[PDB]
């Protein structure tokens, strides 16, 4: 019994993943923006255990880590919006196991305009 | 980290095409998984040959520096676990 | 071979079946139970017998045990074994241990939540000598007094490898048999109340279950318990005790003694096990013990002729001296509300035929024993017994099983055991007593022991009145001297009625229950007579037996001595003899002492009370000298916490010279001294030279027991003088005899009290003790006069009464009245862990001489927690708890397992909470290691001197720096340099340099070591002993280091080293070779490779052909090509992995990168994953928080990491989350076992 989740909005261009069923700290969790059209990219691992983040060059400037260990949950906060796209996910701290990637994340709307 | 033929459709039980090339070598850190229309995302070959979980056991191969019926409709993308910064992969598309 | 065991009311004693608990609705007590399982929901049923005593405890040599407690009471409770070795984790006890907190859970458990797991080691377990099982028993350790007091002691039983063995399940029995006294007044619940002496918890015969099967053996695991002294004399009515090997009449217990003692039964039918000491209050000590069935030459005949009888006996048949001021008077004086000295008392007298109308020959010395009773096994005593008295009396010995009538076997009326039954006076009654084996000694033990009978109508005031005599039972002038200890107490004798009448000048005043006519008839008295009336006169090396008896009134237990002799005990000289109440023991001696000499009680208040008698004998390859003082001391019985009064004390101390002014100050190895005498070691057959002086206020004396003067002056008998007035100064000259020294079956080196004798009891209290070593054949030798092979420490176990050590007047210091802050239960003079000098190495064996002096309380109980010792006299038994009675001065050998901190306590519960406590430090010879002071770890700022010269500052004497001024240097002659470890520490070296300053060489040549614990309590390293003080050699040059090493290694904090001779200018580089208090320090192997390749194992490792990076090789400094290992691929997921076989305590990690080529590689970041099992982790969290540990900076510099609180674990992941270049490790593991 390993879940993932994530919070089911938008925003103009230009402003500012809960688990249950394991350990929440003693596993890397990684964020994902999936552009449309395109494929699955990569962002960064977020160590909700202390803190040790390794973030991608692309989102190197949008792609902050924080997280909170009595709630089981982990966030991702980004500023300055481009005019959007569709898409987290688990790895292990240690190689050998088989806890990588196992589960997906629960998929977020995103969109970037002013309608 | 591309995908060939990235596009190659079939239907249900015989022998199409999905297979991933890596830019490097990876050794062993490649995976293959599956996408739902939906956003239901899973996994399935991971660490080469190696069998999954709550996933049947047909699906598999691997070798330097290379590798690879019921709902056939998805877009496979390859996983690539050998260093930072990590990638997914191209594509290949499928309809029935 | 892993046994599991999962341990965990009220009750009125009486009424068993209140153990159902398990299960019937009809004091506050806490007490072990048992269970089924691991999920600590289920009771088991419990035997009848058992009653309050814990699960009894089985296992064996190599086994493990693993209990798991939990707490289920109002209070906390630990679980503190006995007689085994465990690791810290599992003592159960809380004291300045100076121990992780991880490791204190232990110490207290709270409701709810500990197992403990012991380990039972080959040297824990019996020898061939001992019983097939030893019996030993576990407790809470919480509050010692409460712990007991409240229900909380179980049975611990240790047998040799052989359990598994078919016993014939109709036999075996063996129940253990707690004596515990509870004080329900003065346990955990509470608000006197009163004070129960039960039997497994029952009193007044209430014990059920207790049945044994008849022409069988049945084994007996004896535990006596108890919060303060008293002591128990056990017997069982038919039967006879075997111990050790001894043929035993009663049990000689006390508090936490230990046995395993057998009998056997002969005959059917029930019989009252009992305590018999006079005190009625002991009397719930009393079970029924019911024998029944399961399933499946030539020997002489002596004829004795003996009438009880009346007669006037006095007591003292020479006048004392009517000064009454001095106690003397009342006891034995005639006038006014007091009788005198003629008591009217009944006696057994023997005749010659049966006409009883003439009597046999009386003989002074053996005054008011009936005639002796002499009986080989075989024979058959006729005692024809005729009365001539006036209350109806009866003869009866205690002894013997098979006492029936003569010719008939039935018995006249309703008489249950011929016992009760009077003999009417007027009538003859024929006695039948036949001596069969059963009665007699055991090839082991003497050729006689000493026995006794006695009327037992009302044994009470029959003995009382005087009805005593001696019966020897031996084996296959004659018989002589014969000693009977006897308090007469005339309060209870028949005829207290008829003697006021002719000795008082009017019967009128009665007053009956005053308290001084009462307390002036209780005659204190050897055989008959009393303040020295029995004189007995003995030649010069006549070799005499002596036939000893405790018969009397007396309650207490009596430790009795002759003076400056030395009797054969247990095959084995001693020079106390500890006698139980009704018991009896055979000794053997040659007067080999001109002199008169004074036989008495040491036992305080019987002694002054009356209880002496005189001895007078007279007739009818070095030379080890030891300058030795009594000098006076101000004494604080114990500085550390807890409202500081001073007490002025005087002590033994050691001098170099005649010339009584260079004092041979003590450190180290006599630190732990005290109060106590230096050590005077010698060998035998050489010659031992004692110059005493005398300061102090006072009169004192040098006598030991062993000072044997020889035949000079013959006119007569002498009192040795003695008598070293306050400022003479007498010498004692005495060659060493090979009875003084040990038998060919002890230990290398016996062990003899030595102190002033001049008031016996009060000036020990005020401080004069010390150790007379009398070590064996070539042993103990060098310039040392010790034997070096062994660590030998001596620890006197005592209660100092400040109130009677004579400078008490002297001690108006304090300003203007209970004396329990005047009394301190102090071994040595320290009280509460503040004994110091107890350092010993790994693994060494110890020799402990321990000794008790005083009042009748200090029946101390002596355990070391953790150990266990071996005690020897003819034969080796292990044991794990020694029960020290005064005057005696046992000597044991035990070897320190497991490293720490370790306790010595006396398990008297009472004396415990009042201090009586101390530790010792068992450190590894094998952790030696940099302190830090080359690495920096030590921080500048603790190095400090006194003068600089200039810019030669202190904080530059470390080790191997460089450049132009690179040290300290000081131009003063006396100088120092001071290094503050920030902590108590451990050293066990130290290596020393010294500059070059353009073209001098500057170095100390000739250095001495100061240390201190607080700041400014430096004392002076004289390590070794060598003389006044250790003179060390420094250095040659510049370059050289000089490692001299701390061999009685320095325990301090702030260490200060004085140059003494240097080469133009004291200069100083320097490193400290130590290792913190518990010894975790040390490599667990990579650089030694003691971590063989294949239990080193990682993710992956990368190879082509040429390189071949695998873990193997990642090993901190090794060379070479490809030193390291590489993963396969760089990933922050990526783990190394050690299998260290066991469990291990990691205490951190060194760490390094690697140089190739020229591209540097090294690791900034990792993180620890660990795990018992291999296939289940856990990162070592912190403070909330996975840690992230800093990396290397370059891919040469190793650096330290300690792991803080440290983990334990046997599996060991390091997981490298950021890098640089490459991914590449070379590492130690600090820690331990
Ligand atoms: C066990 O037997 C005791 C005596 O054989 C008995 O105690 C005595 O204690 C009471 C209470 O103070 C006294 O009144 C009485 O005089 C004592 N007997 C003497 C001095 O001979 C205990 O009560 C008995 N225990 C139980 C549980 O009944
Ligand atoms: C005093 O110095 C001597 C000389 O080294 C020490 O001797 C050896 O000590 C080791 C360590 O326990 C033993 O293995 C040897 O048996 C000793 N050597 C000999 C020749 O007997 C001695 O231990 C030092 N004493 C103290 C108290 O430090
Ligand atoms: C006696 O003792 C005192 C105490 O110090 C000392 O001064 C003196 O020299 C000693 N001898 C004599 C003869 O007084
Ligand atoms: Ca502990
Ligand atoms: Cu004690
Ligand atoms: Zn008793």
């Amino acid at each position: 019994q390993v879940q993932l989740q994530q919070s089911g909005e938008l925003m103009k261009p230009g402003a500012s993943c809960k688990a249950t069923g394991y350990t929440f700290s003693s596993y890397w969790i990684e964020w994902v923006k999936q552009r449309p059209g395109h494929g699955l990219e990569w962002i960064g691992e977020i160590l909700p255990g202390s803190g040790s983040t390794n973030y991608n060059e692309r989102f190197k400037g949008k792609a902050s880590f924080t997280a909170d260990s009595s709630s089981n949950t982990a966030y991702m906060q980004l500023s300055s919006l481009t005019s959007s796209a569709v898409y987290c996910t688990r790895t292990s701290y240690y190689f050998g196991s088989s806890y990588d990637f196992d589960v997906w994340g629960a998929g977020t709307t995103v969109t970037v305009s002013s309608a | 980290m591309t995908q060939s033929p990235s596009s190659l459709s079939a239907s249900l039980g015989e022998r199409v095409s999905l297979t991933c090339r890596a830019s490097q070598e990876i050794s062993g850190y490649l995976s293959w998984l599956q996408q739902k229309p939906d956003g239901t995302i899973k996994r399935l070959i991971y660490a080469a040959s190696t069998l999954d979980s709550s996933v049947p056991k047909r699906f598999g191969s691997r070798s330097g520096s290379d590798y690879s019926d019921s709902e056939d409709f998805a877009v496979y993308y390859c996983l690539q676990y050998a260093s930072y910064p990590y990638t997914f992969g191209g594509g290949t598309k499928v309809e029935i | 071979a892993i046994r599991r065991y999962y341990l965990g009311l009220s009750w009125d004693y009486r009424q068993s079946e209140l153990l159902r608990e398990l299960h019937d609705t009809r004091y506050k007590k806490t007490v072990f139970v048992e269970f089924t399982d691991q999920l600590f929901s289920v009771a088991r049923p419990r035997p009848p017998w058992m009653g309050l005593l814990g699960p009894t405890i089985q296992a064996e040599v190599y086994d493990t045990v693993v209990v798991t407690l939990k707490n289920m009471a109002s209070h906390p409770v630990s679980l503190h074994a006995v007689g085994v070795s465990f690791w810290k984790s599992s003592e159960g006890a809380e004291y300045e241990d100076h121990t992780s907190q991880r490791e204190k859970e232990d110490d207290k458990v709270l409701p709810g939540k500990q197992t403990y797991v012991w380990q039972v080691l080959k040297e824990n377990g019996p020898t061939a000598s001992d019983p097939p099982c030893l019996t030993y028993s576990y407790l809470s350790h919480v509050d010692l007094v409460k712990d007991l007091n409240s229900g909380l002691i179980g049975a611990l039983l240790v047998c040799r490898e052989g359990s598994l063995t078919r016993e014939r399940t109709q036999n075996l029995h063996e129940f253990v048999l707690l004596f515990a006294v509870f004080d329900e007044g003065k346990s955990w619940h509470s608000a006197a109340q009163p004070a129960m002496h039960t039997v497994n918890g029952y009193v007044n015969r209430s014990l059920p279950g207790l049945i044994g099967c008849h022409k069988k053996s049945v084994y007996w695991h004896v535990i006596g318990m108890g919060t303060s002294p008293e002591v128990h004399s056990i017997f069982l009515e038919g039967h006879t005790f075997l111990v050790r090997h001894h043929r035993q009449a009663s049990l000689e217990i006390s508090p936490l003694t230990f046995l395993t003692a057998q009998t056997f039964l002969m005959d059917l039918g029930q019989f009252l096990l009992f305590c018999h000491i006079s005190s009625h209050h002991h009397g719930g000590m009393e079970a029924h013990v019911r024998v029944e069935s399961c399933a499946e030459k030539h020997p002489k005949t002596w004829v004795h002729y003996i009438a009880a009888e009346e007669e006037d006996w006095d007591y003292a048949p020479l006048v004392l001296a009517p000064d009454d001021r001095s106690y003397k008077s009342q006891y034995l004086n005639n006038g006014p509300q007091r009788i005198g000295r003629k008591y009217k008392k009944v006696r057994f007298m023997a005749y010659t035929d049966e006409t009883f109308k003439t009597r046999e020959a009386i003989q002074h010395e053996s005054g008011i024993l009936g005639p002796l009773l002499y009986g080989e096994v075989g024979d058959t005593l006729l005692i024809i017994f005729k009365n001539q008295a006036s209350r109806p009396y009866n003869i009866y010995p205690h002894g013997i099983t098979d006492v029936r009538p003569l010719y008939s076997r039935r018995l006249p009326k309703g008489v249950k055991h011929l016992k009760d039954f009077p003999i009417l006076p007027g009538e003859i009654f024929k006695y039948k007593w036949t001596v069969t084996v059963e009665d007699g000694p055991t090839k082991s033990d003497p050729r006689c022991l000493t026995r006794y009978y006695s009327s037992f109508v009302n044994m009470e005031r029959d003995l009382a009145s005087g009805l005593i005599g001696p019966l020897l039972i031996c084996y296959k002038s004659d018989k002589r001297n014969v000693i009977l200890f006897s308090v007469f107490d005339e309060n209870r004798s028949w005829y207290l009625t008829e003697n006021i009448q002719r000795f008082l000048p009017n019967p009128a005043g009665v007053q009956l229950e005053d308290p001084e006519f009462q307390a002036s008839n209780i005659m204190h008295s050897i055989n008959g007579y009393v303040f020295d009336s029995l004189q007995l006169s003995v030649c010069l090396h006549e070799v005499a037996y002596w036939y000893i008896l405790s018969i009397g009134a007396q309650t207490d237990f009596l430790s009795v001595f002759f003076s400056g002799y030395t009797f054969k005990h247990k095959m084995v000289y001693e020079d106390t003899l500890t006698l139980f109440p009704f018991s009896g023991e055979t000794v053997f001696m040659s007067m080999e002492n001109p002199g008169l000499w004074i036989l008495g009680c040491h036992n305080s208040d019987f002694r002054n009370r009356g209880m002496t008698a005189l001895l007078k004998v007279s007739s009818c390859k070095r030379t080890r000298h030891y300058f030795i003082a009594a000098v006076e001391q101000l004494w604080d019985y114990g500085m550390s916490e807890s409202p500081v009064p001073r007490f002025k004390k005087v002590v033994f101390r050691e001098f170099a010279d005649g010339s009584f002014t260079q004092p041979s100050y003590r450190g180290e190895l006599n630190k732990h001294l005290g109060l106590l005498g230096p050590y005077i070691r010698a060998e035998v057959e050489d010659n031992i030279m004692v110059t005493f002086k005398n300061q102090a206020s006072r009169p004192y004396s040098f006598y030991s027991s062993l000072i044997s003067y020889p035949d000079d002056q013959e006119q007569g008998a002498e009192p040795r003088h003695n008598f070293v007035q306050p400022n003479e100064t007498r010498t004692y000259f005495w060659k060493v005899q090979h009875h003084m020294a040990p038998t060919e079956d002890e230990f290398d080196c016996k062990a003899w009290a030595y102190f002033s004798d001049v008031d016996l009891e009060k000036d020990v209290h005020s401080g004069l003790i010390g150790p007379l070593l009398i070590c064996r054949a070539n042993t103990l030798n060098a310039a040392h006069g010790r034997q070096v092979t062994v660590q030998e420490f001596a620890l006197f176990f005592t209660i100092f009464d400040e109130t009677k050590s004579w400078y008490f007047t002297e001690n108006v210091e304090r300003n203007c009245t209970l004396k329990e802050n005047y009394r301190f239960h102090a071994i040595n003079g320290y009280v509460m862990d503040t004994l110091p000098g107890l350092v010993m190495a790994q693994n060494q064996r110890i020799r402990w001489y321990l000794l008790s002096m005083g009042s009748n309380e200090n029946i101390h109980s002596i355990h070391f927690s953790g150990h266990v010792f071996s005690v020897r006299k003819k034969e080796e038994y292990k044991m794990a708890v020694y029960n020290l009675y005064p005057g005696v001065f046992e000597t044991v050998e035990m070897l320190p397992s497991k490293v720490g901190i370790w306790r010595i306590e006396c398990l008297i519960g009472e004396h415990l909470q009042a201090g009586m406590s101390t530790t010792f430090l068992v450190y590894s010879k094998k952790c030696q290691t940099p302190l830090g002071m080359a690495s920096g770890h030590i921080r500048d700022f603790q190095i400090t001197a006194s003068g600089q010269y200039g810019q030669w500052a202190p904080k530059l004497a470390r080790l191997h720096y460089s450049g132009s001024i690179n040290a300290w240097s000081t131009k003063e002659p006396f100088s120092w340099i001071k290094v503050d470890l920030l902590a108590p520490m451990i050293i066990h070296g130290i290596k020393t340099q010294g500059a070059r300053q353009k073209f001098s060489s500057l170095y100390i040549s000739q250095f001495i070591i100061m240390y201190s614990l607080d700041g400014k309590k430096w004392q002076t390293y004289r390590g070794n002993s060598t003389g006044t003080l250790m003179v060390f050699f420094g250095n040659v040059d510049s370059s050289g280091i000089k490692h001299n090493i701390f061999n009685p290694p320095i325990i301090a904090r702030y260490i200060r080293l004085h140059p003494t001779h240097y080469s133009i200018r004291s200069t100083l580089r320097m490193e400290l070779m130590g290792c913190d208090l518990n010894s975790c320090s040390m490599p667990l192997g990579m650089e030694s490779k003691a971590i063989s390749d294949a239990q080193i194992t990682a993710s992956s490792y990368f190879t082509n052909m040429f390189a071949t990076w695998s873990p193997s090789k990642a090993r901190l400094h090794l060379q070479g090509r490809s030193n390291a290992w590489r993963p396969q691929v760089n990933n922050p997921k990526e783990w190394l992995q050690v299998d260290f076989q066991k469990t291990m305590k990691v205490t951190g990690v060194t760490t390094q990168g690697v140089k190739s080529l020229l591209t540097s590689m090294y690791v900034k970041e990792f993180l620890i994953s660990s795990s018992q099992d291999g296939h289940q982790w856990t990162l070592f969290f912190q403070n909330g928080k996975v840690k992230v540990f800093q990396g290397n900076q370059d891919s040469f510099t190793p650096v330290v990491n300690s792991l803080d609180p440290p983990l334990l674990t046997r599996y060991l992941r390091i997981h490298p989350q950021s890098w640089v270049h490459q991914i590449a490790l070379r590492m130690e593991v600090l820690g331990c076992e």
